[PDB]
């Protein structure tokens, strides 16, 4: 029953340019227990090739994961990250904002 | 007066 | 003014064999009026307000029977939650419930209340509409889906808008003399010299009922915000409450400071200052 | 393992006067689990006759207890309240201060 | 500058039968250099920094053997704690450990570290003296008394002032080229027009290493405090970090604002402003 | 190099 809600940041590795390959990151932090489910979505559909960092924890004891995927952004595409965790009643979806 | 729960958690 | 009724229920699971303890505490206008405790030698709902003696033996038997069923419900619910959160088998856990209604001065229902906590943290709550649920985490969502399927909110809404309001009307009438009563705060200022030519001025409010009170310190009719120390309102143990608020002022300048006490029991707000002895 | 540290207030029911009977209160709040041990002490010795309110909880779910004892304060006597709880590694002693 | 070594250990108990997972992660100057994971098909400590390949097969076998023992220690410790807190039998729990040393620029020990968490909350910590313990609650005091009796701090102090410092000296030498390296932030300002004739000015810092950085916004050489939005420093995923700081400014007044980036990797602090395109 | 705990919790 001891639970910490994950904090999520969705962002590109490099400044985005439509048509240029890049890496989309989903940085999930400040959570407990360590079991977590992270999905990355393109146009609301699950991306199959999603890399995950290995289980790690911070000085405050909380767990963190970096999920990532290769992507080539375009004018019409949207990207998001979806997190399922014991602390949350429903999955949490955070959309990528190219200005953040 | 008190209430009685029916469906369990 | 406004009125309320609440039942605060607790089930505590104990180590190994000894079986869970179930306690139910009833409140009318934030004051305890009934109590059931499964740890009692003869477990039964008992009156906790003198005006509750007006209830016949049948009221107590019916209420006690509801508690016996509640005790069993909480046993099953504690077991289910143990399995959702995987703490599973036989440890020490708490399940709590709050339910009831709020009435206006016209005695009309303002709001129905239904909430649960597991291990002292929010688990599931009935929304103000008395139709939909807000689960606090993934495990509580299992309960929400179970209750959405079986239409559990419908029976809760029926009690909250019906029996809850109906019985509160009865209690308000039966305990009229008691429930309407207010105890006015008796206020005084104490003087505590300290370092740097300064003094603590402490404004005390004692013997008041209900617990709701406001103590303010002003410098020449101007409010003093963050620079004020306050204690949490505390019970005197005789049914009344206490509170104090202090300011650190320069010695020789005590007469520029005033304390004001706001309480519903007062004919008008109190205004007072340090009264030095002769 | 879910624990909330108790908050303690030690105070008299009436303004104190040396030689006059009074009631000393020990108001313990904001704790979880409900199991708690409250002692009241006079000159560092346990007072045998200590009343305890029945188990109650606040709107925030936390538990509270009012412990009390009859006492006649004198110039030389000191009074305290000692709390043992799962959230604390050692018991917590709060001395009565007649100005608070 | 200053140096450090840490081992971050986690034991997670799983439902019913499946046995606990044990993970150990080693860090040199906040960068992962080794890892053991009991969930691996062939569990062993593996190099996570290229300079760790310099270690012979014997280093890996010895380290792996320590992890096999640690896994068993955490199993017994998880069981004991279950009994202290009465959650008892077979649920899902976490036990974590952090240990290591901090060195000065002179490579002399600054501080030894030893801490434990149960369920992600402080449990017991070795004090800075490396002699006495601070337990976080009643159950942890059982561990403290056990460890005071058996003189456990003495063996922890010996590792922290000895082997910990000794091995960190070795790693700092072996990974010299890697460990000394800094990556300078590349900074730029973005312009985001909004409501009320205002615009968000966002100062980005990208591609930097170590993660430590300071981004400040100034109005005509004067610091801007609470009115500044910041993101937490985040990994780019290539070994570098990112951060941004923003201010809401009036449109037409963008040239009065400057951003400054402070990073140990820079020849001097960066100074930049919104550069409108032609 | 890593440390080995001895006395259990």
């Amino acid at each position: 029953m001891i639970q910490k809600t994950p904090q999520i940041q969705v962002y590109s590795r490099h400044p985005p340019e439509n048509g240029k390959p890049n890496i989309l990151n989903c940085y999930v932090t400040q959570f407990h227990p360590p079991h977590i489910e992270i999905q990355m979505l393109k146009n609301g559909k699950k991306i199959p090739k999603v890399e995950m960092s290995d289980m790690s924890f911070s000085k405050d004891w909380s767990f963190y994961i970096l999920a990532h995927t290769e992507f080539t952004p375009t004018e019409t595409d949207t990207y998001a990250c979806r997190v399922k965790h014991a602390s949350m009643a429903e999955p949490k979806t955070v959309y990528w904002d190219r200005d953040m | 007066a008190s209430n009685e729960n029916i469906e369990t958690m | 003014g406004p009125h309320s009724m609440r039942y605060f229920e607790t089930a505590v699971s104990r180590p190994g064999l000894e079986e869970p303890r179930y306690i139910s505490v009833g409140y009318v206008d934030n004051k305890e009026f009934v109590r059931f405790d499964s740890d009692a030698e003869n477990p039964r709902y008992e009156p906790r307000a003198p005006w509750m003696e007006q209830e016949g033996p049948e009221y107590w038997e019916r209420e006690t029977q509801k508690a016996k069923g509640q005790e069993q419900w909480f046993r099953v619910s504690l077991r289910n939650l143990l399995g959702y959160y995987n703490q599973s088998a036989g440890g020490s856990h708490t399940l709590q419930q709050m339910s009831g209604c709020d009435l206006g001065s016209d005695w009309r229902l303002l709001r129905g209340y239904l909430q649960f906590a597991y291990e002292g943290r929010d688990y599931i709550a009935l929304n103000e509409d008395l139709k939909t649920w807000t689960a606090a985490d993934m495990a509580a969502q299992i309960t929400r889906r179970k209750w959405e399927q079986s239409g559990a909110a419908e029976h809760y809404k029926a009690y909250l808008e019906g029996e809850c309001v109906e019985w509160l009307h009865r209690y308000l009438k039966n305990g009229n003399a008691t429930l309407l009563r207010t105890d006015s705060p008796k206020a005084h200022v104490t003087h505590h010299p300290r370092s740097k030519g300064e003094v603590t001025l402490r404004c005390w409010a004692l013997g008041f009922y209900p617990a709701d009170i406001t103590l303010t310190w002003q410098l020449n009719g101007e409010e003093l915000t963050q620079d004020m120390e306050l204690v949490e309102t505390r019970p005197a143990g005789d049914g009344t409450f206490q509170k104090w608020a202090s300011v650190v002022v320069p010695l020789g300048k005590e007469q520029n400071y005033t304390c004001r006490v706001y309480h519903e029991g007062l004919p008008e707000p109190l205004t007072l200052r340090w009264e030095p002895p002769p």
